[PDB]
This record gives C-alpha cells, structure tokens and sequence, in this order.
C-alpha cells in the first residue's frame, strides 16, 4: 500500500499546528497547541482504494533553519502556508519558503494555503493591519502568486471553522499523486 | 555595564549581581545541560526519518543541528527575563517605588489567603461564576502560604501549589508539560530547561529576600520568566500571580492581578517577528504602574 | 534493624551503614515521590491506554497510583537490593576480608593509573583487544576523566563526559542517557529519571564515603552494583562503572577490578524471572572483596 | 481503515519483547531490549485485503498487575505467550494470563503462543530443567491445554530463528478478522 507524506511548513504563527489539529481531530485546539504538531497518520479513501496519509508539522521559526530540512525526505506534497492576514508570512512564500522546499526537494508538488480566512473579515483584524498601511491577502493575490512560483494550485481554509480544510488536504492527496522524486538534505558541512 | 554613580534604595544594584550570575552560568546551567540537550535531541529525532538519521549520525555537525534550535529559544528567552536596566531605567524604577502604596502592618495569613484568591477572581469569570471552584483555589493557597510562612520557598512547595491550583483538571494528568508548548505567538522554554530554570527562579526568590531587594521589583522579574518559563502542563498564571502575590503581600504591597491586555503579549519572545517584544526592565516599569494603578483604585 | 555497637570496625563500616540508613530512609521523597519521576511513569503509562480509557480513568482517584505503582515497585525493589545493610556475621566478615586484599604503599601516577584502568576493561571484552583503535580511544576517556577527577570532588558532569567517551563507536546525535526503562538478561534496571536522580546520589555517596574514610574497596563494591543496577546511560554503563570503581580502588592502592565470575554476574540485579535468587547488597560486596583478593 | 489490534501478554522473560521486535525488524535484538515494546502499526496485505495490524507488547511482571489491563481495551487477539522451556510460565498460562483476559475480554479471541522453540532440543537448558525434574513444554501438552483453555489454537515460534513466527501474527490476524 502507497502512503502520502504530507508536510507542513510555513511562517511561524500562521496556524500550521491548528490547521492540523482541526483537521485531524475535528475540533479547533483551544488555549496552547504543541510548538510542533506530532506527525500524525490517517487513512484517507483515495479513488476506492485506501491511502496512508502521514502529516508532519514544522517549526517555521528562524531557529529552526538547520533542523526544519531533515523532516523532508521521502516527501510527496509540500502545503506551503501563509496567513492571508499576514502579508509579511506571505511574503515569506516567495522569499523563503518556495526556495527552501524546491532546494530540497526540487521535484516534490506543493500548494499554496492561505490560512486564517475567518481573520479576514475581522474588524480587529483588519483595523490592526491598516495601522501598518496593511490589508489581507485577496484569493486573486496569491493565485498569482501561486503561478509564478510554480504552485500546483492555491488553496484557502480557516482551521477555526473548518472551512475548506477538507478540501485542501483533498488537494494536497491528489497533487502527490503526481509522481514526484527524492529529497537531499544539501550537505552542508561545517567547520 | 557601570551603576556605581546611581542612587539606590532599592538594591536594585544587588539584584542586578544576582541577575549576572545567573546569566553568566546560563550556557553551563541550561545549554551545556545533558538532560537538555538529551530532549532536544530525542525530540528533534521524532520529527527525522530513520534512514536519514542513521545518514547523519556519520556528519560531526549533526549533534548541533538536533540541539541549536532549542538553545536558540532559551538564549532568546533568557534574553528577555534577564534584568540589566539602563541608567535611565534604573532611576525610572527608583521613582516608581515611591509611587507604590504599602502598608506598615503586614496581613495574618488568613487574610493573605483572602486577597491572594480574590486577586485570582478578578482575573477569571470562571471563578467568579463558579463559587466550588473559587474555595478549591483557595485552600491550595491557603497550604501553599502555610507551608512557605517563615521558611525558604522549595520546588516542591510549587509542585503542590500548582497541582492545588488544578482542581479541575481528572486524575492521571502530568504535572510538568511532555512538550513544547506555544501561547498564541509565544515560545516557552523546553520542558527541561523549565525545571532547571524554576528551581533556578526559587534560589532567586530566596536570596532576593535575604538581601533585601525590593519585593516589587522582585515579583516582577519572578512573574515574567515563570510565565516564559512555563513549566507546568496547566496553571501556570494561577501559580505565578500566587508566588508573585505572597512576594508582594509579605511587604504590604496590594496584591497584582493582570497586565493590560494591550502589553500582555509582550512579555514573552514571540513566534511572530512583527510583535515587538518588552524587555525585563519594560515589564518592571509596566508592573510597578500596574501596582500603583491599583492604590487609586 | 541490627546493631552494630559492639562490633569491631577498622572500615568505618558503621559510617558507611549510617550513610546508607540515612540514602534509604530519604529514598521514598527523593525518588519514589519526586514528581519527575511520577510524570515519566505517568506519561510511559498512558502511552499505552487508549485514549477513550484514559478519559474514562481520569474520574477515578487511584488512576494516578495505578499509572506509578508498577515504577515505583521496580525502584524499591532496586533500591532493596542495593542498600547495604548487613548482619552481624557480614559485618565481620567484610572486616577480615579487606585485610587479605593486596595493597601497595606507593601510589601510581596518573599516566599509569589510566593504562592499568585500560588493561582491566580489556580483559573483560574480546572485543576492545581486538581493535587496537577501540582500546586507544577509551584510554583516552580513561586519561581525561582521570585528568578532570584528580583531586577534585567527582561530578555528574564527570561521568557524563566519561560515558561518553566510553561509547566512541556510535555516531553522531546519540542520546547520552537512555530514553526508556531497558533490561537485560531478564534484569530490572532504573527508570531513566530514577536512574539520573540516583546517579547523583551516587556521586555524592562518592564524596562523603572519601571525606569520611569509608574503606575504599567496599565502596567500590556498593558503587559498582547501583550503577550497573541504576543503568542511567543508553550505552557504556558497564565500562563507566568499571573505569570509576578502578579509580576508587587504584586511589587506594587496591588492583583494578574487573568483572565477577559468569555464574554470579546475573544475581547482582533483581530479575524478571522470579526463580533467579538475586543476590544482596553484602553478598555482592562479599563477593567484589574475594574476586580482588585473588588478583 | 479497518485496525486490527494485538495484544502480547504472558510471564515475564519469556521473550515477548523480542518475538514483537524479531517479527517488526527480522532481526533479533542482541542489545539491552525495552521493558515493553514501543507500540507499534503496520499495514499488512497478507489475504487479499490491506489492514492495519497494531502490536502491543506488556509488562507481565507481577508489579504491573493493576496497569497491564488498562491496555486491553479495543483489544481484537491476544498472544499469551510462555517459553517451552519455562514449565512455570507455561502453568502461569492456566494460573494467570488465560484467566487475566478471559476477566477483561471475555469475547476476545486468543493463541497460545510457545516461544523459544531454539531451546527445547539445547542441551544445556534440558539439562538445567531435569536438574530441577522438568523438561520442556511438547507441543502436544500445549495443544490440549489450548483447547482446555478455549484458546483458538496454539502456535509456536522462535524469536531468535523467526521459525513460525511469521505464523504466529498470521493466525492472529485471522483470529480477528474470523472469530
Ligand atoms: N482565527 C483563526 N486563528 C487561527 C487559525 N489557525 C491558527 N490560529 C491561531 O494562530 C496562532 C498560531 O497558530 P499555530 O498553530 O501555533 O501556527 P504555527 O506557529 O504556524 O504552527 C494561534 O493563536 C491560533 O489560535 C484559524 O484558522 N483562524
Ligand atoms: N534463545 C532464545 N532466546 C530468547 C528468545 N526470545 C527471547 N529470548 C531471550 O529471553 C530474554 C527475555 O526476552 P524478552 O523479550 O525481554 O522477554 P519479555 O520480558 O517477555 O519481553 C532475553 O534475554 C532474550 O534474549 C528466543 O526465541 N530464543
């Protein structure tokens, strides 16, 4: 049987640890979640047939740069994360995100997820981004942005009310089953 | 680095002796530290392949990968709690004490368990609706201050005050955390590194009292690592805003509740890089008039 | 208990007994009760009850003893078969058997102390004498622990670098202390934080028994059955027990030990096979001072 | 989807922990081996169907007693395993284990598993078990005392040469998948 590695990285803070949860248990984490979620498998129904899908959490935080690539080996689908209220993780997409993964894994598919859309339509929210001259990210942005940077699609969900998290690891199955191809950790030596 | 010109009735100078060496013992204390750096790497490995794992164990390099991360955060996160004011902030802190009231009689300790509970309630609707659980909280604070009266605080009389502090919660439940845990944005120091660093913050809970270092100031530094620290799997505001009371109450100063909600999130290092993050000596500031806010009400 | 008042004493074996009586009587707060311990019983446990029991075990109020009482039995079992309490006819008889140890008058130094400590973990592996670059690096972990305790109290930290310059054939990223409760040959060993609690305790028994003129040779002796039965390391415990044993007994003039006989090695630890009668704690000792008097 | 959950349970030292491991690696464990297994899923294809087969080692120390059960929930099969050249813990298999599960799961299939099979024909282990008037466990005794104890059947297996042991989580398979 084919099992899926799915891989989740992303800015830190843009809900990568509470889209797993509430994907996997069904109920948005309240009050602290793990730094990292724990890898996790799940049989999903693929076409008729059962398929392993193991989700694994990173660590996006800059601490972490050295230690984050060694989850990638073996990995069939990238989810690429940024908060759609946070132009500075989606920013982070094109500026280290994209480049690390394809590094990595040069031949590997992954999504672009906007995350938090629940955010998106709240005053508080709103109000403290255009203190910074700031607004969220409209779908239209990053499909664009998903196209340049060779996404295979954008997809959008709010681990908070569920919506459309479903849909994105329905995304995410069928992109790896795009044949991908092995990981390097790029051997950095030191010293 | 020099404070020697200042004015001091606080000895704060002797506090801040305290802070650096600690700070000088960091590295050797918590990032030289075995059982550490045992966690950080097992839980580094579970995020790993075997294949890969057994592929790097042949690279000198791999050690410090599995470990930089976590002395990272506790390097960002003693950063922030470790005080070593300006000059400015100094003499800033100095006039802030004067603005403190405190009062010459010092309670029984009944009444420390009074206003200890009722400084809880205010913080908590929980506790306010709900009277079976506001009674539970206070014998635990009422044995925690039995227990510590005229005698050195221990790690133990913390174990007990927190699980007091967590009625609620079912049998069976872990005292300390089995992970890394993030509060909204926020990054905690490791399960390990917040033992050794709780029982680092208890030596510095006794010996600020035997030299006679401003109470205030005093639960201000205690409040902000034991919230960076956290070091238990539940109640670590409950436990925090106890210890930092009694700290207070012993000096007849009222007893803290909660910092605004505007400057809470600044108190510890954060995942989110736009969230600019309060210094130790920001949080003493932000105490202190949180203190003197409470003598005009 | 059994008095020791009367008895003749050139060891101070009535200081080492009061040593262990005060360890054993302070053994249920420092270990049993210590609440790193109970947390690692309690999350080991649970990793095994489904999560639907757990809830459903979460209102009953013996969950929590239900979760530690099989680790805390392990311990005290452990616990029972070091702590060194012997009878009135052991007690003399450890007396009489130190005086037919061989001793020399001059110390050597420290570059000879170290090969000798070589050559007695040698003997005990077939495998450190056929890799000649095996037995070079740990004379080195030999040399550097012997450089860094000369003189100086002994430290956890000392140990932890020597164990791990004991175990240079692993590779990178290995954990030094071990990660779950292990056994061997059908023994028990200590838990891993009981294991590092008690490693401590160890050390500091180290300490005090020096300061207070505890007879070398029965000291090593209880040191080397507790390590080997606490097992705090993920590797190496055998040669880290070995190398500071040697070096309590060559600081003494005493020769090096190496390993008791096939047939009495397994009764040191309690077993997991109820019908192996395990040995005590002045049996062992017993046992360590007619292995020594025949080198 | 469908999880099948297997339990190992018998006395201590008879080679649970490594028949689990000699079975999951095809290795069998020279080192120092855990207590008790770390729980373990694989997804299995024997037959014509995928299913996930979790394997669950035990402490069958007499000290764990009141936690072991907490483990038996949504328990499919149990393995009560004893080694043939253990007589006690072949007579704890009526005394205890057949008895301890039967308590907590009472329809719960179960194998007789012997293990060790490498030392019945070991001269040195009969010689120590005739010192003591034993002699190894026959696969004929272990069949009746099966069928005594309403086990399914009973299987034998050797953890250090893997002779039957893929045969033993076989049957344990179809004792779940078929009650
Ligand atoms: N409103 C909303 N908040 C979210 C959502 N997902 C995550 N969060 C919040 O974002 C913060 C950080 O989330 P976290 O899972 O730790 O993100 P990570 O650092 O990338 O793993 C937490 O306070 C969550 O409550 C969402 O879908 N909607
Ligand atoms: N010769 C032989 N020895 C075995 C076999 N299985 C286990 N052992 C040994 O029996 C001892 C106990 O094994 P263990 O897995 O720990 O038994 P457990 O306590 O039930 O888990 C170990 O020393 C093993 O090396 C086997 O099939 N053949």
């Amino acid at each position: 049987m084919q099992t899926i590695k799915c891989v989740v990285v992303g800015d830190g803070a843009v809900g990568k640890t509470c889209l797993l949860i509430s994907y996997t248990t069904n109920k948005f984490p309240s009050e602290y979640v793990p730094t990292v979620f724990d890898n996790y498998a799940v049989t999903v129904m693929i076409g008729g047939e059962p398929y392993t899908l193991g989700l694994f959490d990173t660590a996006g935080q800059e601490d972490y740069d050295r230690l984050r690539p060694l989850s990638y080996p073996q990995t069939d689908v990238f989810l690429v994360c940024f908060s759609v209220v946070s132009p500075s993780s989606f920013e982070n997409v094109k500026e280290k995100w994209v480049p690390e993964i394809t590094h990595h894994c040069p031949k590997t598919p992954f999504l672009l997820v906007g995350t938090q859309i629940d955010l998106r339509d709240d005053p508080s929210t709103i109000e403290k981004l255009a203190k910074n001259k700031q607004k969220p990210i409209t779908p239209e942005t990053a499909e664009k942005l998903a196209r340049d940077l060779k996404a295979v699609k954008y997809v959008e969900c709010s681990a908070l009310t569920q919506k459309g998290l479903k849909n994105v690891f329905d995304e995410a199955i069928l992109a790896a089953l795009e044949p991908p191809e092995p990981k390097k950790s790029r051997r950095c030596v030191l010293l | 680095v020099n404070y020697q010109d200042l004015e001091d009735n606080l000895n704060l100078k002797g506090l801040i002796s305290l802070e650096d060496d600690r700070n000088a013992n960091f590295e050797s204390n918590v990032l030289k530290n075995e059982k550490f750096l045992d966690e950080a790497r097992e839980i580094s490995k579970k995020s790993i392949p075997e294949a890969t794992v057994k592929q790097m164990s042949h690279l000198p390099e791999f050690d410090d990968i599995l470990t930089e991360g976590a002395k990272k955060v506790e390097s960002r996160i003693n950063k922030a709690i470790t005080f070593r004011p300006s000059v400015e902030e100094f003499s800033e802190i100095q006039d802030l004490v004067k603005t403190l009231p405190k009062t010459k009689v010092i309670e029984d300790l009944s009444t420390k368990t009074n206003e200890i509970t009722e400084a809880l309630a205010a913080t908590s609707k929980t506790i306010q609706r709900t009277p079976e659980l506001k009674e539970q909280l206070k014998t635990a604070i009422e044995d925690f201050l039995q227990n510590s009266q005229g005698k050195p605080l221990t790690v133990q009389m913390i174990e007990n005050l927190n699980h007091g502090l967590r009625p609620d919660e079912g049998e069976g439940r872990l005292l300390y955390k089995k992970e890394n845990l993030t509060k909204e944005n926020a990054v905690f120091s490791s399960p390990e590194a917040a033992k050794i660093q709780l029982a680092e913050t208890v030596d510095f809970i006794n010996r600020a009292k035997n030299e006679g270092i401003e109470p205030s100031v005093v639960g201000a530094l205690v409040y902000q690592r034991l919230i960076a620290y956290h070091p238990f799997a539940e109640g670590n505001g409950r436990m925090a805003r106890v210890i930092v009371n009694k700290i207070l109450l012993d000096a007849g100063y009222p007893a803290f509740t909660k910092f605004s909600d505007e400057f809470e999130p600044q108190i510890c290092p954060q995942t989110k890089a736009s969230t600019k993050s309060a210094t130790s000596s920001e949080v003493v500031v932000e105490f202190l008039k949180e203190l003197a806010k409470k003598g005009s009400k």
